């Protein structure tokens, strides 16, 4: 069905009414989202069908129709934009300076913006509009708020 | 059964709402892909 580049909502009719469970990026004929949004299930795009192609629970990423295409990275200095697509609400750009998740395997950029769980998969962009990662996998700090990593895949 | 709906273009928007802080957090990532706070 609709394979135009852009941000899309991931919906389900299994629960009451139509519920937004997440968001994703369509680029170069491949749909990119977070693993916990779909659990690797097939997706529908109008009459068409999107089948999973690659996925990994630890990275929390999954691609449909082809290999992961997104490969831009946060420069470690500049502000970024979370292109938040919240449930029932219009897509909206939020500018922030990312923090840092320090891990035993290196550091990852992290955006401290609190949004509903159904916002998972919303892309994080650089000043060029390139997708540097997806929002939706992070941690819950002392305050009760959510701080998400800038999760990026690998372009083979 | 899940489906997708277009929500917009991926573009940087000049003069967007500038919010959120930049914290440095010590985290751990487990095999299930879940982060946790290391203190
Ligand atoms: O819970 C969230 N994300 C998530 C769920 C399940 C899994 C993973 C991440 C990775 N392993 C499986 C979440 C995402 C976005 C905003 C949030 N506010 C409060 N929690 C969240």
């Amino acid at each position: 069905g609709e394979t135009t580049d852009g941000v899309y909502r991931v919906m389900t009719r299994r629960l009451l009414g139509s519920t937004q469970v997440g968001v994703g990026v369509m680029q170069e004929g491949v749909f990119h989202t977070m693993w916990h949004v779909t659990k690797g299930a097939a997706l529908r795009s109008g009459e068409g069908r999107l089948d999973p192609y690659w996925g990994d629970v630890k990275q929390d990423l999954v691609s449909y129709c082809g290999p992961w295409k997104l490969d831009a990275a946060w420069d470690g200095l500049s502000e970024v934009q979370l292109l938040a697509v919240p449930p029932g609400e219009r897509a909206k750009n939020i500018q922030t300076l990312p923090g840092i998740f320090k891990t035993k395997d290196g550091d990852i950029g992290a955006v401290a913006l609190d949004y509903p769980a159904g916002t998972s998969g919303s892309p994080i962009l650089d000043k060029c509009g390139r997708v540097i990662g997806l929002y939706g996998n992070g941690v819950v700090i002392k305050n009760g708020s959510y701080v998400s990593a800038i999760t990026q895949g690998k372009r083979e | 059964d899940m489906y997708i709906e277009r929500a917009g273009d991926i573009t940087w928007e000049k003069d967007a709402e500038v919010t959120g802080n930049s914290p440095r957090l010590d985290v751990a990532l487990d095999e299930s892909g879940d982060f946790s706070l290391v203190e």
